[PDB]
């Protein structure tokens, strides 16, 4: 049964390849999940280097020939696109789940009644998800319980040095953007911007928004307590008459008059700009103007802007000057002649971080700025790459949070849990089939892979601490009453996961339970593997 | 027939954790390390590079070499860019970082032969750098007082010298401190403005003489000739200097004026055009009292010739950065157009000469107490070319050592030669055991990783290893009458050049490492370090 | 896959230390015989064609061309001499 | 080059066997997944029959006759796609050991299974139960089966009406002696053609008794509907003509132009004044419309529709009974506006449209279908065509047969039955037509993880002594009654599966030869 050009994989040694494939692709990345496992290293062939623990950054990188890591691949993409973190965990949940189920393949037990049993714990896993989750309250002021969320999130992507250093930063980040009285927030509104010749540990939080080009004069002041803040179209360096014209000078005395004629139709517009400052709060102590002005200022404007003391920027992004009608507040004035006090803007402290190569202004202290900024610092390529992994994978984490108010703990307490439920519940309720109590249970003990594999990675002995957990929860259990237990990687011991501060999101954990059961029953649903043109 | 496993990514080449690549990737660094090993020191060896442009030179410094080899592998990459990050922010420890870093792999490989978790080595080198950074803050014997003296320039800048140019160690002291002195201001209790930039002392050599007639100079000093017939000015201080962006011929219109011929009747009046508006052009810029141009373009034949009637000293500059240092010591500023020296637009300098240096006469730029200048130049002197360039780069490195010296608490220094290195092993063992758990074995392995820096000053001397170690053990150990080791911290790795025996007090001849430079190379170092043990695992693709 | 050189060689060790003296005494091989005023002559092909014999040790190495990077160190030497004093290049 | 022979035999043989084997597994809602790893490196994990071996490219003649085949039978049936090619595989399967290891001759079973092919449809009708085709209750829950595990399950009492109001009105239910019985013909193609509108709801989906136009009316301000449309149709498009001579139009001189524009307004009112003697509220031209034309008609009192296909015209003319005219002085009086409910200009999702629907049926319908988005309208276009086709099945024919391998066995055993009586040589590839019969609750079975051996002969022998009704359950596999889970497929899925895979079988019998080249 054969034509020109084709091959196939027809009887069950063509599952057996599938499965264990996605055993290949299950041992590389089980090492990365957690906080306790290994930092991988990408390169392009062009030189690049990219140090990142998540998933789908791995996978999309890498080009796989394996047909059942592909398909891997494509679910992890979707995992981002809806949970945004955990696609390790996907990947770990689906390989243990087929080589759980390869044992029974070796058994004879057909596919369908593997995959069935598949879908009925993972209805019955649901129902524990609705029990077992925990409602958390709407309140802002649960910052405390958010230092534990920004951990959870961190302490992977991280060294853990970085976690005090990243933790104040994404935590007032998330709240400073999300609105009063249980509105949405917007992530777009938190500004990630990268910068060179600094430790990763100098990396502060931004309240305002910063600009890359500064103004270029020695004169110009360090830092401004309180000023006006003005948003000009206007160019005022050296322009040309509008209409053709030329510029014919007897003497050296006389081509400085057109010069200063032609720069007077530019010089009218910067008396009103210097009058304006004296017009509003000359006098005043604390009060300042600023000048971000967008087009190009010439060296002869930049000493008269120097003697009254105004910052001069030029060269402005045209996407920042939209930005700063949000954070400053100010109005973009498009002509001078209509330029008015109230169209200027007020900030609060601006003051410019000087460094050789960089200029740096800071907008901060705005009254309501509604946008953020994360700096991030950093002396190579790589670690910008991998505190910006962090900060974006932080930032959507707490986020869910606030959006979603159900929680779990971490440290694995759903799933060993779910582990320990679903066995002892099949026995009880056995109201599904006698042939589908290999499904539930293989489906059990493929739970089991998460919390066996964040203690490989820590190198303690899973059989030791897993024993431990479950003589933690028949205690509890015989106790009669509610307690939480997990995993702790430093120690070794068990956890309360309430109480040490590892939390999951719900969003999270509702998708990879649901997404990992359906991609590797799609796996044990093939029969035949047909090859084309190879 | 015989089938593969543990590739299925498109006949690549990826090596799993359980091949041990974190122990080929040390091994790939130690190839490496052993480069930097015969490197530190003043003992050490230098490297012949030859350069795909065929040209063969040859360096002590590795961070020169990375950059002259082509670096692919990722567990190097780490400490090529590591090495980079070391020369930011400091101008000294590009062996320090390599050789350390280096050997904290050397000493991981037994940690994990032995089954140790590479996350639990992570830590424990985590915990002890803590514990390091924290101790050489108390580690510390002086602080400069940024006094800023010669002589206390030449307590920083002679440790400085070695390790890169051995036996000129004393002699480009006094040539460098003296140029460092004339850029540093006079003040104290100010640490708003910066100051002390690197490109604010220029570095000239000229074949000939040797290091003893190699002088300091406050001023710039360029090669180009005296191309009036002006050689020198006199020696009247505070002579005027117009920059001079345009060049000297006659002026053009800002709106088109492009020269058109058409009968030779016009040919006739463009000559005789040319030669009565330039004459009345160099007249009007001589007649304000310049003495100077400095023509940042090009120079016309008759605008040369009118200025040298006039006494006017023509000197070329196409470099605009030289122009640029050359406004912060004169105080003129550069003119784009042509014809109005305005008086406030000019300078003012006192000497401008021509001297024969090595038998080539260059015109020179200079001051004598007045119209304080921000820059200097160095004028080198020597037979061999290639080791007078190697004495460049020492002193760059030690402008850049200075530069180490600043507000961020840069006066801090500590002994050098092995004395710290041998004490902090000593201090670290004293935490290992005050720490419970399995991070002794991590901490004490930490120690040891420092033992690479004293071995390699006796390996590099000639001295017996053997010999060296226990001196240098048995003399920052001592039984003291109270808690706090008194006389003598300073024993450090000798060397010699001498007959007899032992090792030497750091107070003799004042060699030192700051603790600016040893505080920063560790943090660097073991980050470094313990990055490299956090990759188990390569994957290249297409991209 | 990874590579650590991309084709660029580079050889360490003692061995390479006694390596680089061998060159060199092949270049002093050759220069013995022209030692002296009575010394042999060195017969030399230019790349140019051209045919040169001579016994002055600085016109000889010139010619070499000798790739050798510590080999040409001896080169440097020549032009020292021949410059300072300008007689004596072969000894 | 050349395969002569048996060898040719064998070829033909393995090719359909083949063809079959890979699609073997994808029949039945718990049909397994296929891996189709694509040439250019991506695959395809669908286990849709059809879809799998339209991307799949063979080399053997007859493997190609195996993929045209499924393409006629799914213009047909909708679904069961998976049903036939494994019915007419094995079949020669079946019939390969006694066509070489018994050396039968290929005639004599080709002659065999004419036969077996008579006793086959007989049998069918027999085990087959009659259903009420006017009862609205019971057709919907027969369109169901085309409905269900897809995202119109929840619409799916407005995807029947859909399909039952579009189907009462192509039918045609008629009989006698005398002119001859159309056996219920309808024809889902041509007649019921759908037209997908973005926007609304589903529950917005109306069966429109008309013909629809999505080209807007050429003046914006225009009478919204009409009481009493007079519709007029014509070929030659209403501008200013041309003479049978060279003559040209070049006006230099400015005096020059009014003199050819008045004649220009002069000709073409000449031929709107032919279209309004009748004095008409509608105009439809074939062709376009000038803009002079569409003045004097403005005043006239009528819109104008210009460029209307000639096969839009044709159903425009039953919908109405307006005669098709080529020139316009050829209009004739036969041309009427009668049996025209209203002309609208509706407008939904800023898209005009064209109503010329009426109060009566002219056997053709206009489906409007409205949804959230496009790949709503996609997806309930392709369901609605998969629900007319089971509507299809029951109006062509009031028969019902039982589902789940109950039918494939029963005629199996009433084949047994008969072959007793059929003795002589062609009784030997009679019996493997049976056995190639019990090959299709044998995949049920294999998809469902039972033992094919123990319920195969369990399900056989419950044919023989029990009701031939007792079929195979698709969610659990165990031998269940068709009555308390029904799964009622219409004859019509049964009749062309058998039909089309004799005929396959006797097409590959057939050919004993195989050559290349031109």
């Amino acid at each position: 049964l054969l034509n020109p050009k084709a091959e196939s994989l027809r009887r069950d040694a063509a599952l057996k390849v599938n499965v264990t494939s996605a055993e290949g692709l299950q041992s590389v990345l089980e090492t990365n999940l957690g906080p306790k496992g290994t930092l991988k290293m990408l390169v392009d062939g062009a030189g690049n280097i990219k140090l990142t623990k998540d998933g789908k950054v791995l996978l999309t990188e890498m080009q796989i020939q394996s047909p059942t890591a592909v398909l891997i691949a494509r679910a992890a993409a979707a995992q981002d696109e809806i949970t945004g973190d955990g696609t390790t965990t996907v990947v770990c949940l689906v390989g243990e789940l087929l080589r759980q189920a390869h044992r029974f393949i070796q058994e004879g037990v057909h596919p369908r009644i593997i995959t069935d049993g598949f879908e009925i714990a993972r209805k019955e896993s649901m129902k524990f998800l609705d029990e077992f989750k925990i409602s958390k309250t709407n309140l802002s002021n649960d910052r405390e319980f958010l230092l534990q969320v920004a951990r959870s999130s961190l302490l992977t992507k991280v060294d853990a040095d970085l976690t005090e250093v990243l933790t104040p930063i994404v935590t007032d980040a998330v709240l400073s953007v999300y609105d009063a009285q249980a509105d949405n927030l917007d992530l777009h509104m938190v500004e990630i911007m990268q910068m060179q010749h600094l430790s990763p540990k100098d990396t502060t939080f931004i309240k305002g928004l910063v600009l890359d080009h500064g103004g270029r004069h020695p004169d110009m002041p360090t830092r401004v307590k309180n000023a006006y803040v003005l948003i000009l179209n206007v160019s005022l360096e050296y322009e040309k008459t509008e209409v053709n014209s030329g510029f014919f000078y007897s003497s050296a005395d006389q081509r400085d008059k057109l010069a200063a004629s032609e720069r007077k139709f530019v010089d009218a517009k910067l008396k009103k700009i210097i009058d304006l400052k004296n017009e509003v709060c000359g006098m005043d102590p604390d009060k300042g103007f600023v000048i971000i002005n967008q087009k190009g200022i010439d060296p002869m404007s930049l000493d008269v802007f120097a003697k009254h003391n105004i910052l001069a920027l030029r060269r402005a992004k045209r996407r920042n000057m939209e930005r700063l009608q949000l954070v400053t507040g100010g109005e973009a004035q498009n002509s001078v002649e209509d330029l008015s006090p109230q169209i200027l803007g007020f900030s609060g402290l601006v003051y410019q971080e000087t460094i050789g190569e960089e200029k740096f202004t800071y907008v901060t202290e705005n009254t309501d700025p509604k946008s953020c900024t994360i700096l991030i610092k950093g002396s190579t390529h790589y670690a910008l790459a991998q505190t910006k992994d962090a900060v974006r994978d932080g930032l959507r984490a707490v986020a869910n949070v606030l959006k979603d108010k159900n929680i779990i703990p971490g440290a694995g307490a759903f799933y060993i849990a779910l582990s320990r439920y679903l066995r002892s519940a099949n026995m009880n309720k056995l109201g599904a089939k006698g042939k589908t109590k290999t499904g539930i249970e293989a489906f059990a003990e493929a739970l089991l892979v998460i919390p066996k594999t964040l203690v490989k990675n820590s190198g303690f002995d899973p059989l030791d601490v897993l024993a431990m957990v479950e003589d933690e929860l028949d205690d509890a259990q015989d106790s009669d009453e509610t307690r939480y237990v997990g995993v702790d990687l430093n120690i070794g011991d068990s956890c309360d996961p309430t109480i040490e501060g590892i939390w999951d999101s719900y969003r999270v954990l509702r998708n990879a339970i649901t997404g990992a059961t359906g991609i590797a029953s799609n796996l044990l649903l093939c029969d035949e593997l047909l090859r084309a043109g190879r | 027939q015989n089938p593969n496993a543990g590739l299925f990514k498109q006949g690549y080449n990826s090596y799993s954790n359980a091949d041990g690549q974190i122990i080929k990737s040390i091994a790939a660094i130690r190839e490496l390390h052993q480069m930097c090993l015969t490197s530190m020191g003043p003992c050490g060896r230098n490297k012949i590079i030859v350069n795909h442009l065929g040209k063969i030179i040859i360096t002590n410094d590795a961070a020169t070499m990375l950059r002259e080899l082509d670096i692919v592998h990722p567990a190097v990459k780490v400490l090529v860019m590591a090495t980079e990050q070391q020369k930011i922010d400091m101008g000294d420890g590009t062996n320090l970082v390599m050789i350390l870093a280096g050997e904290l792999l050397n000493v991981s490989e037994k940690l994990i032969s032995m089954g140790l978790s590479a996350v639990e080595i992570i830590q424990g080198y985590n915990m002890a750098r803590k514990f390091t950074l924290k101790e050489l803050d108390e580690m510390v014997v002086g602080e400069i007082t940024d006094k800023n003296d010669k002589n206390e320039l030449l307590k920083m800048i002679k440790p400085v010298i070695s390790s890169k140019k051995y036996g000129s160690e004393d002699i480009l002291s006094e040539l460098v401190s003296e140029a460092v002195s004339h850029v540093l201001p006079v003040a104290q209790q100010a640490g708003e403005i910066p100051y002390f930039n690197v490109d604010s002392i220029r570095v000239v050599k000229i074949m000939g003489g040797s290091l003893s007639n190699s002088t300091v100079i406050k001023g710039m000093v360029f090669n180009r000739e005296p191309e009036g017939h002006v050689k020198s000015l006199s020696e009247d201080k505070k002579h005027k200097v117009a920059v001079f962006t345009c060049p000297l011929d006659i002026a053009n219109t800002e709106t088109k004026g492009t020269v058109l011929l058409h009968n030779a009747q016009e040919m006739l009046d463009f000559s005789k055009g040319e030669e009565k508006q330039i004459d009345a052009m160099m007249k009007e810029i001589a007649d304000m009292g310049v003495e100077c141009i400095v023509a940042g373009a090009g120079v016309g034949e008759l605008a040369l010739h009118y200025l040298n009637r006039y006494g006017i000293l023509v000197l070329k500059v196409p470099s605009k950065f030289e122009l640029r240092r050359l406004c912060r010591v004169c105080g003129a500023t550069p003119l784009p157009r042509l014809g109005a020296p305005t008086p406030e637009e000019l300078g003012l300098v006192e000497t401008v000469k021509t001297m024969e240096i090595g038998g080539d006469r260059v015109t020179v730029f200079k001051q004598e107490q007045g119209e304080i200048s921000r820059t200097s130049t160095i004028i080198l002197r020597g037979a061999t070319q290639n080791n007078l360039d190697d004495i460049e780069r020492a002193i760059d490195d030690g402008v850049a050592a200075v530069k180490g010296l600043m507000k961020p608490s840069g006066g801090k220094l500590l002994p050098g030669a092995g004395a710290t290195e041998i004490e902090l092993i000593s201090r670290i063992t004293k935490y290992g055991e005050r720490t419970p758990g399995l991070l002794q074995l991590a901490i004490k392995q930490f120690a040891v990783a420092f033992e690479v820096v004293p071995r390699t000053l006796a390996e590099t001397a000639g001295l017996d290893v053997n010999e060296v170690l226990p001196n240098l053990y048995a003399a920052h150990n001592v039984t003291e009458p109270g808690a706090v080791k008194t006389d003598h911290l300073y024993k450090g790795v000798d060397i010699d050049g001498e007959s007899d025996e032992g090792v030497k007090d750091i107070r003799e001849e004042n060699i030192y490492d700051m603790l600016a430079t040893k505080k920063f190379a560790i943090n660097v170092a073991t980050e470094a370090a313990t990055t490299v043990l956090s990759i188990d695992q390569i994957i290249m693709a297409k991209k | 896959i990874v590579v650590l050189k991309e084709g660029t060689d580079a050889s360490q060790g003692k061995g390479q230390i006694i390596s680089n003296i061998n060159a060199c005494v092949a270049v002093q091989e050759a220069l013995k015989p022209t030692l002296g005023p009575l010394g042999s002559d060195i017969l030399i092909v230019t790349s140019n064609q051209k045919t040169t014999i001579s016994n002055d040790g600085a016109t000889i190495l010139k010619l070499l061309d000798v790739v050798h990077p510590a080999a040409k160190t001896l080169v440097d030497i020549s032009r020292a001499q021949d410059a300072e004093v300008g007689d004596g290049t072969t000894s | 080059e050349r395969t002569t022979g048996r060898q040719a035999q064998i070829s033909n043989i393995t090719a359909a066997k083949a063809v079959a084997d890979v699609i073997r597994t994808c029949l039945g809602p718990k049909a397994m997944l296929k891996m189709l790893l694509d040439p250019m490196g991506g695959l395809v994990l669908t286990n849709d029959g059809h879809a799998i071996l339209r991307e799949i490219d063979v080399a053997h003649p007859a493997a190609k006759s195996m993929l045209e085949l499924s393409r006629t039978q799914d213009e047909e049936v909708g679904d069961g796609t998976t049903t036939v090619i494994i019915l007419a595989g094995e079949i020669l399967a079946q019939c390969a050991p006694y066509l070489i290891e018994k050396n039968i001759h290929p005639v004599i079973i080709i002659q065999a299974l004419k036969k077996a092919l008579t006793d086959a449809l007989e049998v069918i009708k027999q085990v087959s139960k009659p259903v009420d085709v006017e009862n609205d209750a019971a057709m919907k829950k027969l369109i169901q089966a085309s409905i269900g595990t897809k995202y119109v399950i929840h619409w799916s009492e407005k995807m029947c009406e859909l399909a039952l109001d579009a189907v009462k009105t192509v039918r045609k239910d008629l009989g006698q002696t005398v002119e001859g019985e159309p056996n219920f013909e309808i024809d889902i193609k041509r007649y019921v053609r759908v037209e997908k509108i973005p926007g609304g709801d589903v529950l917005d989906s109306r069966v429109l008794k008309g013909v629809l136009l999505n080209k807007d009316v050429v003046h914006p301000k225009m009478s919204r509907h009409i009481e009493n449309p007079r519709v007029v149709l014509l070929d030659c498009p209403l501008e200013y003509k041309k003479g049978e001579s060279q003559t040209n139009i070049e006006i230099e001189k400015e005096e020059d132009w009014n003199r050819i524009l008045q004649i220009e307004e002069e000709q073409v009112q000449l031929m709107c004044e032919q279209i309004l003697a009748v004095r008409p509220t509608l105009v439809i031209t074939e062709k376009g419309v000038s803009d002079l034309a569409q003045h004097y008609l403005l005043k006239g009192g009528c819109s104008v529709l210009r460029r209307v296909k000639k096969s839009d015209n044709n159903r425009i003319a039953r919908v109405t009974g307006a005669t098709i005219v080529n020139r316009v002085e050829d209009l004739k009086e036969s041309d009427v506006g009668t049996n025209c409910g209203l002309f609208k200009v509706e407008m939904i999702g800023d898209e005009y449209f064209s109503f010329l629907d009426n109060c009566k049926e002219p056997k053709a319908c206009t489906i409007m279908l409205r949804g959230g988005s496009k790949d709503i309208l996609n997806e309930i276009d392709r369901n609605l065509q998969d629900a007319m086709a089971v509507a299809r099945n029951v109006m062509l024919s009031p028969s019902l047969s039982p589902g789940g391998g109950a039918t494939e066995m029963a005629v199996s055993v009433k084949l047994a039955e008969k072959a007793k009586q059929l003795e002589g040589i062609q009784q030997w590839p009679y019996q493997a037509v049976a056995d190639a019969m019990e090959c299709i609750p044998r995949t049920l079975i294999q998809n469902a993880g039972g033992d094919p051996i123990r319920l195969l002969s369990q399900l056989r022998a419950k044919h023989a002594q029990g009701n031939f009704t007792t079929g195979i359950d698709g969610d659990k596999g165990k031998i269940v009654d068709m009555v308390s889970y029904g799964i009622w497929e219409p004859e019509v899925i049964k009749q062309q599966s058998v039909k089309t895979a004799i005929e396959s079988a006797c097409l590959l019998l057939r050919v004993d030869d195989i050559v290349s080249g031109v």
